[PDB]
RNA sequence: AACCUUACCAAAUCUUGACAUCCUUUGACAACUCUAGAGAUAGAGCCUUCCGGACAAAGUGACAGGUGGUGCAU
RNA sequence: GUUGGGCACUCUAAGUUGACUGCCGGUGACAAACCGGAGGAAGGUGGGGAUGACGUCAAAUCAUCAUGCCCCUUAUGAUUUGGGCUACACACGUGCUACAAUGGACAAUACAAAGGGCAGCGAAACCGCGAGGUCAAGCAAAUCCCAUAAAGUUGUUCUCAGUUCGGAUUGUAGUCUGCAACUCGACUACAUGAAGCUGGAAUCGCUAGUAAUCGUAGAUCAGCAUGCUACGGUGAAUACGUUCC
């Protein structure tokens, strides 16, 4: 475990920390530049000290909770006033103004006819 | 302007709206200008927007303002 | 409506060891033009074949095609009859690096290069996919033998 | 002294010079296996010595340009056996036997209207 | 189907009848050249020219016409070329000055018989008999070549005919030929006929 | 080096016309003066233009033309007052377009 | 409606990127070569003529 | 195809008109700025100021104008 | 190659030579032609393009254009703002990205063509993680610019998993253009990480520098290209034969 969820033993460091929700591949090398380990690790072999610092940078970094609720709401508040992007939502349609005649089978879900 | 030029607003429904700063806010003002940003200065007015045929009314608040008018008035009815 | 035979092409052999198979088997495996990738890993699998038997790549090679490289082969004509004929041998060739190379792909393993000297290996000890697509081409020729 | 020859090879030009020393080509002041990847190339460049048996008794001297590294290569040996024949017109019956001397004609195709290529068409449907 | 011979020519054995080069300035030129083209709405009817070769250079256009009748568009005097200049200046604004050249056996050239026989059938004659005499007055001339052709609403009739009719040799195939085209339109109370003519005169390379 | 020089651009779109005033220039400036530099020709870069033969439909059908700016470039090398004015009382035809550099 | 449409486009307008161009003996609006300010078939038509300077076919 | 394009739609508007030819009155034309309006447009300061010949406007009737139909009239 | 020096070589583009069954052998009704060979850079219309016969589809276009007839002329005409042509329960066509190890990421390094450029291409330097921004040089061209081509090659690392493949979708902060990017621009950075593990019946392109793959430029274009047109780099396999569609 790291911020509250587990990651990986056999994938590295810069692999493993982007098995949170929050963190990508750059907030991972940045954070362990800034908590300094190699990249070349593997957490099965970190230590505590290591472990810790990595702890201490990634409290930082909002994720893994806030990150979603910052998500959920915005889009609540979005679809509380009636907006366009919203009205979107509401219905299970794209949002950045794609074409829904054809091609839109992620927010569509698959073909019903 | 989605850029460092800052926001964008019509001129004269900036001047409508300082007009209507008495805040008595009998009247709701007319407009096709659904282009416009939206302040912090039109909360609690009521705006009537120019989808394509009708001059649809819309509620300002405090959640509408890094947006547009035109986020409220849809141009397209479909059922 | 067309006209006879068109002249075949030619190809140099390699350096590494001289023989037209392995250019012939570069322009098989190449995808997309990357000649270079062929190269490697046909060296690589010629390295690795020197490894576990432990003989030359050249004698071991040619004896994995002289196993997985017909002597028959059928067609169809007319309802339609499928007919054996003798193959030709530069299509025996032809039809043996094909195999070679497809069930190497096909072998489902790590990596090319170990897929290849496997099949390779194989077909020299009588065994693998190619053969079994060997073995399968003269058993429907010899059923249909009746109709040469 | 010197044997000049030009090359040719898709759109490649390579002005060669042999001047009397071992076998070692430099390109651009660049060792011609650094400079190209491929053994197969360097075998295709020295093919003209192989055939007519002068392979240890020349350098070699490159300026170089267009197109990429097997045209260039190709080229290499045309310029090669183009200035050999300044060196020793008896080598020409070899050369032209073995199909050194020619300047391959081929060189890319033009993009045809309504094609996406020199030959492929769309695909097709009748529907 | 089959194209301009005149536009397969170009460069080959004809020269453009636009002798200037521009870059900057090009499309604007071109337009002025184009209103030139366009003025001889108040002679083309009468004067029966051919074509028309503007050449610019050093603030000036030497442009040149083809006619038939050089004497309807001279004058009595020189005079009427005068008043071109001076109809034309208005419109052109540059040191505009213009250049007359005949051209004789005036039925040997395309566009002035295709003209002619349009003139002809807005009077209502018979379009048979029209390219019938065409082609014997021109191969009589001597040519070496002609064809004719005829489409529209032909007889004052409800559907369409195209007809052609030629005698010699006129190979539109071949670029040695130096083949001379032209059309024409004839405004008929039925609607819109078109005539075409391709004259052969004989072979001579200029370069 | 460096020296004093007239240098000239002729640019049409056919040969014959660039060709047949620059060997007349070429003789003007060496009865004048002497010492030319022969024309230099340059690449001679042409535009292509494509376009459909159809008005309304059939884009697979297409249409090419071309201009080809075909450039030519002498520097006449002895400079004097003769050749200059011998050179510019001379600008013509209408198909080619010089330019000087003094 | 094309000499109303043709009409403002010669006219200058309010605001600079609203401008625009239409072929000048037509009034074609697509497909038009801003070096010629003509569109492709009245390009062709003139080309044929050989009232353009330097154009004709390629290849 | 953001506007324009653009024709389609809603609304606000115009009816010799957005464009052309002719006649009468005059006139050298704009542009710049202000108010109201969504702006097109109207109210203004406003000069635009004569280069037979020119410019624009204003009045008027011929006249315009139509990406409306017919490609089975051309 | 920067200057000195030269136009050798390359390259550029004008004039020319050359491919003509022209020569030889053989076959054949000596003919016509065919097979093979020498020479030559190329040999049998050298490769490719442009060139599309009398005519057929009463094919398409009256919305490039013109045009007979008909129809509207306080309207079937014209101005402006705003919207729509970008909708979506679905079906089809044509292309792009992928499904991974002939591969992903990362550091170093290499070889092109062809084209465009004036209120337009915007070098270098600096700032910014990047899209870019400030100052600003050259450049109306073989001179300066777009512009470091990529695939590659050599190294490290990943280890056959819905993954370090994939990169949709969505949210945030932004840039550039524009009179204004919600309707409805592109691009960027961060975070998330969809179906998808090689595709049913069927079906398509291609015979050589071709398919396949890799990037590059232009037209239109204030801004927008997975398309269109052009460009070159690497570079196949197969075509026995006309039995059958
Ligand atoms: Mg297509
Ligand atoms: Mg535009
Ligand atoms: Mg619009
Ligand atoms: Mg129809
Ligand atoms: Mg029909
Ligand atoms: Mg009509
Ligand atoms: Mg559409
Ligand atoms: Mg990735
Ligand atoms: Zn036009």
């Amino acid at each position: 475990r790291i911020a509250g969820v587990d990651i990986p033993r056999e994938k590295r460091v810069v692999i493993s920390l982007t098995y949170i929700y929050g963190i990508g591949t750059s907030t991972a090398q940045k954070i362990l530049e800034e908590a300094n380990v190699s990249a070349d690790t593997r957490v099965k072999d970190l230590t505590d000290d290591e472990l810790g610092r990595i702890r201490e940078v990634v409290d930082g970094y909002k994720v893994e909770g806030d990150l979603r609720r910052e998500t959920n709401l915005n889009i609540k508040r979005l679809m509380e006033i009636s907006s366009y992007r919203g009205i979107r939502h509401r219905r299970g349609l794209p949002v950045r103004g794609q074409k829904t005649k054809n091609n839109a089978r992620t927010r569509k879900g698959p073909v019903k006819t | 302007r989605s850029i460092k030029k800052g926001p964008f607003v019509d001129e004269h429904l900036m001047k409508k709206v300082e007009a209507q700063e008495g805040s008595e806010k009998k009247q709701v003002i007319k407009t096709w200008s659904r282009r416009s940003t939206i302040f912090p200065n039109f909360i609690g007015h009521t705006f009537a927007v120019y989808d394509g045929r009708k001059h649809v009314p819309v509620y300002v608040t405090e959640d509408m303002v890094g947006h547009k008018l035109g986020e409220f008035a849809p141009t397209r009815t479909f059922k | 409506p067309r006209k006879g035979s068109v002249p075949k092409r030619d190809v140099l052999p390699d350096p590494i060891h001289n023989s037209k198979l392995v250019t012939k088997l570069i322009n098989k495996i190449m995808l997309d033009g990357k000649r270079g990738t062929a190269q490697r890993i046909l060296y690589s699998a010629f390295d690795l074949v020197e490894q576990r038997s432990g003989r030359d790549a050249l004698e071991v090679f040619e004896e994995a095609i002289n196993n997985i490289m017909p002597v028959l082969e059928v067609k169809a004509r007319r309802s339609n009859y499928q007919v054996p004929v003798e193959v030709r041998p530069e299509r025996r060739t032809t039809l043996g690096l094909r195999w070679l190379v497809n069930y190497a792909r096909l072998r489902g393993e790590k990596t090319m290069e170990d897929r290849l000297a496997n099949e390779i290996l194989d077909a020299a000890n009588n065994t693998g996919g190619a053969v079994k697509k060997r073995e399968d081409t003269h058993k429907m020729a010899e059923a249909n033998k009746a109709f040469a | 002294v010197e044997y000049r020859g030009t090359g040719r090879r898709k759109n490649s030009v390579a002005r060669v010079r042999l001047v009397p020393g071992e076998g070692n080509i430099t390109v651009n002041n660049r060792d011609v296996r650094e400079y190209l990847p491929f053994e197969s190339l360097i075998l295709d460049l020295n093919q003209p010595f192989d055939v007519t048996e002068t392979k240890g008794n020349y350098d070699v001297l490159v300026n170089v340009h267009g197109g990429g590294f097997t045209g260039q290569a190709q080229a290499i040996r045309h310029g090669i056996a183009r200035a050999l024949l300044e060196a020793d017109p008896e080598y020409r019956g070899s050369l032209k036997r073995a199909g050194l001397l020619t300047r391959d004609p081929r060189m890319k195709e033009r993009k045809k209207p309504g094609l996406k290529a020199a030959r492929r068409s769309p695909q097709f449907s009748k529907r | 189907q089959k194209i301009n011979p005149i536009g397969l020519r170009v460069g080959i054995i004809r020269d453009w009848e636009a002798k200037w080069y521009a870059e900057k300035d090009f499309a604007s030129l071109l337009h002025e050249d184009l209103k030139i083209r366009k003025f001889i709405d108040n002679e083309l009817k009468e004067a029966s020219v051919s074509h028309v070769e503007i050449e610019r250079a050093a603030n000036r256009i030497n442009i040149a016409i083809h006619t038939g009748k050089p004497g309807m568009v001279i004058g009595k005097g020189g005079s009427e070329i005068e008043k071109l200049r001076n109809k034309l200046n208005a419109l052109t604004d540059k040191k505009v000055h213009i250049n007359v050249i005949e051209i004789k056996k005036v039925d040997l050239d395309a566009r002035l018989v295709a003209e002619n026989i349009a003139r002809q059938l807005e009077n209502r004659a018979s379009f048979r008999r029209v390219q019938k005499q065409a082609i014997t007055r021109a191969m009589k001339l001597g040519a070496k070549g002609i064809k004719t052709q005829v489409s529209g609403r032909l007889g004052g009739a409800d559907i369409a005919r195209a007809e052609q009719y030629s005698e010699g040799t006129v190979p539109l195939h071949t670029l040695r030929a130096d083949i001379d085209y032209a059309h024409a339109e004839a405004d008929t109370t039925y609607g819109k006929l078109g005539v075409k003519v391709w004259i052969y005169r004989g072979e001579v390379l200029p370069t | 080096m460096a020296k004093q020089k007239i240098r000239i651009r002729l640019k049409a779109y056919d040969h014959r016309v660039i060709d047949q005033s620059a060997e007349k220039i070429v003789e003007t400036a060496k009865r004048s003066g002497a010492d030319v530099s022969g024309p230099i020709p340059l690449p001679t870069e042409k535009s292509v233009y494509t376009i459909i033969r159809a008005v309304h439909k059939y884009k697979d059908s297409r249409e090419q033309f071309e201009q080809r700016t075909h450039k030519r470039l002498i520097d006449i090398v002895n400079p004097t007052p003769k050749t200059v004015d011998a050179l510019m009382g001379l600008n013509l035809p209408s198909g080619v377009d010089i330019e000087i550099k003094l | 409606a094309k000499t109303s449409m043709v009409a403002k486009q010669q006219k200058k307008q309010k605001y600079a990127v609203r401008e625009y161009t239409r072929c000048e003996r037509c009034g074609r609006p697509h497909s038009v070569y801003r070096k010629f300010k003509l569109c492709r078939i009245c390009f062709r038509e003139l080309a044929y003529k050989g009232q353009i300077p330097g154009v004709r076919k390629s290849w």
